[PDB]
């Protein structure tokens, strides 16, 4: 009957808990409410007022410049002159002729 | 006093600066045989309807003046001319499209004074912090957006168009495979308050849909308006776990914990900790009991071992990205940050993107 | 896939080669209780890595293994790596190629018990050793050129020329980050604030590292500082106390072109690059200038390459070419370097394999390895 | 008439509540679908499955079929006839006993049932609520110390060293003796005269000594082939594993000092409680001499004065079972059962609350 | 039958994380808890009138 | 360098090291000589020797045994050499000067340490807490304080003591079940009614509404098996026992209760300062571990205290021993360094700089 609608809906009503969480029943006062805007409202001003620039932020290595295909681009090539740079890599005896390595005993486990 | 106006792919959310919660709330829907919102809503039956914002970005400008139209006019009762107007933009908004929205405010409604924030920015002020990652989860569309002293990184940031729209279109689904019925735009509706008042995400979904199956402990029972009386079951979770599992709509995305584990990823590692330590969760799409467990069950599980995790849900998130609008727009030092008429006169579009970032 | 460790004298980096980023950093301590624990038995969990010890600071004695970039308790170093491959990594240590970084002038039997090690203990199938300053060279896509390498514990110039450090002419300075971390609570503490616990000085050094910055004339900010508000910035801390911090923000870092502000007879980084570069052949001198690169945190203040700019102009010949390269990665600049090396197939023939080393020992790194 | 069944990861005990013993005992295996000795007969043909491996149930498939092999083919009953008291492991994870109590209800449709930690049911069976527990069994052991029926889980010690392995290395030392161990039946050999011929030395070095002065402690052991042989020193090598995990290459401290670590995790003031109330149980346990060398070191690790009780019953070997037993026939358990009305209520929250 | 009697007497887990038996905090957590507690002791000890 | 830490009850030594959770051992307070044993030693072997207390009422009259006491604690129980450890001592609230003195000159020269302090026990019970400012409640085994504290200062004027305590309650025990036909005359029989207490005891809200339900049915009664395996049951005498601590008249003493001087000491200090010691009643020793003491002192206090004064009873699990925990802090603190009297200093100074020292 009617008393059945009203018993299908007793046994479905939540937790005070449930509505709290859902913002129905607040978990407080209009005060405190009012006490934790200010506070909010104060911090952000001052970290606002803190706030570092995007190119310090760049320098920082937190904001990328480069889009992602330039990045790509870039590290490809570090890569390349590497590996090229790399290859052409002389020898100790070549070093210790041209008055680089000062010292003899000096990677001569080479 | 200043407006506060965020601009919600189903939701307008509008008021004055330091008011606790949006003075109003309308769908942002266009009605033309022009209605806009509910009036719109009301005389669905007559004429069709359209959405000037799809997954949180604007398409249609007349529309979307029209709703600006009836926000200031029709709900708020005030002259435009009169108010500093902060409005909201998604994450990821175009250059051209927030420069519109500047020039339609100072030549169109001769504000004074205006400021563009992003969405996910303003929930992240308003939980009081200036760094930490937002999951932005609407009706239209949902966003993972990481945040350093203000500044969202834009090559860290994830966009999902799965929401709550999504989750109601899947409920309406899923109950038809139950047997009951919903295909009209008013059964719709019915759908979305179903899901609003009795959807919920598993911990643990295995074990939840063994213990749906296992016995009626997980059942509910819903009062249609022709006092239809139905039961859901599973639904209730199987519903919101889309977010977590998007397959479950035929999308080949990752679950929201996977996007914030990759966004936060993408990110320097050196302030990853602080990432990770600060996830504030805005937008309705965020109001399922038991996201919150969820979200830090995954992202505990991603996460390195020693990882401090902490997920911020407050209960009035729903509507924070507004009140972190609200907040701004009252500081004092807040007041030189605005865009004054006499810049805009200056400079243009232009200005926005200097004024603000 | 070869793993990438670099073993700082504050913080571990490691990950895998590859990378763009190291996948984990901790902080190099190995924590041992104090006293024996009321807990009897084999298979006792005695001794506590990173992270983990640094929360467990209170109950047990904790140990730096590297001091001034060399190793020098080798049993906590054997801890490190074993939380390094298992803990961090999470991988098995025979189944990676490992490249490992080493200090400037690291003693010959030194790298030698760290090859000896690798191979008898963690049975890796190869395993590489490499000069933190010469891979932080390397980053950058040079193999000529002078580092400047700063970290928490030591700070070095190292000349190099074709992927050849120069050894007679590198310079060592015991001044480093963590001595600039101790210098800026010294002078935080004379202005009235109290940095006397081990938390405050976390707390110090995370204003270090968020607040302070290198002056291009020290007197000139002096004088700002005493005239005006404009350089005072603000530090809120954990318990949500306030504070400011005005002069602070660069007489700290300063100290690392006057190292006479924290008692040293020391001449600053921008001597020593000078004084490293004069060691070297003439005809490298000018390849040396215009290839200056910095890396380590301690080189990550801002201004401080503009600085080094100027000193070294100041010092070098009125026509020399100088060039100060600082990149906002080159905290982890040496890991990344590494990172790129060991992933480039050129490099394949230059691992030592664990068969090299049976055929020769530890020996076998001084020819492998240069 | 309530059930009682303990799932061992060797050997299931199952029986009916008030019994002395239990009715059933099989070994715990799945063959690929075959059960228990009958699977083990079929062994050759098709490959097997330990479905509940170091106590805890991995394979909830293979335990389905354990234990429709326990309701219908062992106890010959149907199982929506009967409440069901279930053992569980120490330290068994939240999930795995939800599990448990779903497929209970929803797989068996059992009309009560309740779970029961395996060790406090080993501490009842002694009529004890307090003490604190040794339980060895075939695939793990356990310290387990219980205050007032409470098992106190920040204290628990886990040793995946049992019974398997003991017959493990019984084998190596078996080559050792030049006699050739390598077959499934070979190994039922091994167990069978490490079961019958095996103690635990009170002095290993002593006991060793006197091994080596004569072939006093040689014992002789007739195979089924009817071969002859002779055990020696490995009569206690084996068991002495327990004390000197090492022997195995495991790093592990031995039983007695896990014990002294499982008391010394507990509030000071209970500790007195903990030693005077050693209770011993499963199958590993049964070792003759094995109470002794543990009375020994409990008393050489403890402080001089501290009174040292180690109680270890003849039927150890099943009293986790006893335990159930003895619990479910009690009238004041009667309000414990969880009601398949009361989980078709809560659902598989209920176990958590209930059950304790 | 001594079973049941000492069955009858068992005190509520809460009754015995009251007595201190049952910790109602993991390690970690009493860690964080005795630092948080040390450092508020130094900052009220530092500040301590004469 | 590590710290020691050694609480001196008149019953329970608690000792251990500084920066640990719990103390390292805990012992009876007792010297055993033929008709020499400490403490468990000495207990055992009490039949064959008799026993001297060195702590009475918490402060040190037999230094001779104390001295027994301490060399076991040292070297016995904690395995250490005093010579190699800062050590802190726990004293009781108005403890004399000279015997404070003799402390320090036994510590410095017959142990040889290189460092000492003296803390009063009440004081490191609010510091274990985190605060420095309140009212402690300290019930041991052979005494009871409130000694009310501001900023670490123990305010001598307000403090109060009770010669009313844990083995006073354990003897009523004794008495009451007595009465009821079981016999515990005997000192073994003091013991195992002494556990009785120690598992069985709590504090009644209301004491007359407790005692109506005890009449009423058998719900509260509980059984308890003694060794002989002999079965009793115990009906209100769970509540009575406790009950002494709030009303002493129970055995002969005209002292108002715990709550009462809890009261009292609350008015003997300055006003300002009284808003701040009853938002912070910490209680602590082992008489304090009684079930439902705290809510009822929480309705007692409130019931004198003005109506709106905002009071909170605090009574953590651990507060058996809290006392220890405060020492284990305080002495693990890197501001408490310097605090130590050092070996040099009271080669200077001698006794006397204990008390410049120390407050
Ligand atoms: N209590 C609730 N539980 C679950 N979902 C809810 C609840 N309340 C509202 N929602 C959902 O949240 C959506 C509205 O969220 P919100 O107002 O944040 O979106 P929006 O801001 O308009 O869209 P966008 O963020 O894409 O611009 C609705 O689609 C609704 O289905
Ligand atoms: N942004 C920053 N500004 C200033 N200092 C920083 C910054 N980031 C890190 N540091 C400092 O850099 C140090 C860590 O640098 P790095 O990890 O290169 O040293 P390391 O390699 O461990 O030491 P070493 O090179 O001597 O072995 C820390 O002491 C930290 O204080
Ligand atoms: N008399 C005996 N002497 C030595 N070992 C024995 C004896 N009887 C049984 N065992 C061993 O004990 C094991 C079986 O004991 P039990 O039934 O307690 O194990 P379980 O409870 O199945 O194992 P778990 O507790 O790990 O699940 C077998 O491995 C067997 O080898
Ligand atoms: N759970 C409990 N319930 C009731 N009483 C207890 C409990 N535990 C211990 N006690 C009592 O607490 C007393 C021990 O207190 P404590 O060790 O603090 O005294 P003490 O410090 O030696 O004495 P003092 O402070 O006078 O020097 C014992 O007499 C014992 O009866
Ligand atoms: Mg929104
Ligand atoms: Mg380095
Ligand atoms: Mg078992
Ligand atoms: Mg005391």
């Amino acid at each position: 009957c009617r008393k059945d609608s009203l018993a299908i809906k007793l046994s479905n009503r939540p937790s005070k808990r449930e509505l709290e969480e859902k913002n129905i029943l607040p978990r407080q006062t209009d005060e405190e409410r009012l006490e934790l805007r200010q506070q909010i409202g104060t911090k952000l001003t001052r970290r606002l007022s803190q706030r570092p620039t995007a190119e310090e932020l760049e320098q920082r290595n937190i904001l990328k410049p480069r889009n992602e295909q330039e990045e790509q681009e870039e590290k490809r090539e570090i890569k390349r002159r590497l590996t090229r740079k790399l290859s052409q890599r002389p020898t100790v005896e070549e070093l210790r002729e041209r008055k680089i390595l000062i010292r003899f005993s000096d990677y001569v486990e080479v | 006093t200043a407006l506060v106006c965020d601009n919600g792919s189903g939701l307008v959310k509008a008021g004055f600066a330091g008011d606790d919660a949006p003075r109003a709330v309308f769908p942002s829907i266009v009605g033309r045989p022009s209605y806009v919102g509910d009036e719109a809503q009301s005389k669905r039956g007559i004429l069709t309807l359209k959405y000037p914002i799809e997954h949180g970005i604007i398409t249609n400008w007349d529309d979307m003046e029209k709703i600006w139209h009836h926000t200031f006019y029709n709900e708020l009762r005030v002259a435009p001319e009169e108010h500093p107007t902060l409005l909201t933009e998604a994450p990821l908004n175009p250059k051209a499209n927030r420069e519109k929205m500047t020039q339609i405010m100072f030549e169109t409604f001769n504000v004074p004074a205006m400021y563009v924030a992003i969405q996910a920015v303003l929930s992240l002020y308003a939980s009081g912090r200036t760094t930490g990652i937002v999951l932005d989860s609407g009706d239209g569309v949902t966003h993972n957006v990481p945040i350093y002293e203000g500044y969202a990184l834009p090559h860290a940031i994830m966009r999902l168009d799965l929401a709550g729209r999504d989750l109601t279109d899947y409920l309406m689904k899923i109950l038809t495979e139950r047997g009951y019925s919903f295909v009209t735009t008013a059964e719709r509706e019915i759908v979305r308050d179903i899901k609003e008042k009795l959807c919920y995400v598993a911990l643990d979904f295995e074990n939840e849909m063994a213990t749906a199956a296992s016995s009626s402990s997980l059942e509910k029972s819903y009062e249609l308006p022709d006092g239809q009386v139905i039961t859901i079951g599973n639904e209730r979770f199987r519903c919101p776990e889309t977010l977590f599992q998007p397959s479950f709509i035929g999308m080949e995305s990752a679950g929201i914990h996977e996007t914030t584990y990759n966004s936060i990823m993408k990110c320097d590692i050196d302030i990853r900790k602080d990432l990770y330590a600060n996830n504030v969760m805005s937008g309705g799409t965020t109001m399922y009991p038991g996201i919150a467990d969820r979200m830090q069950k995954e992202i505990t599980a991603l996460a390195p071992s020693t990882m401090k995790i902490k997920i911020i849900a407050p209960p009035e998130r729903k509507y924070s990205v507004w009140i972190g609008g609200s907040i701004l727009a009252s500081l004092s030092t807040f007041q030189q940050m605005w865009i004054t008429k006499q810049e805009y006169d200056e400079a243009g579009p232009s200005i926005v993107h200097r004024k603000c970032f």
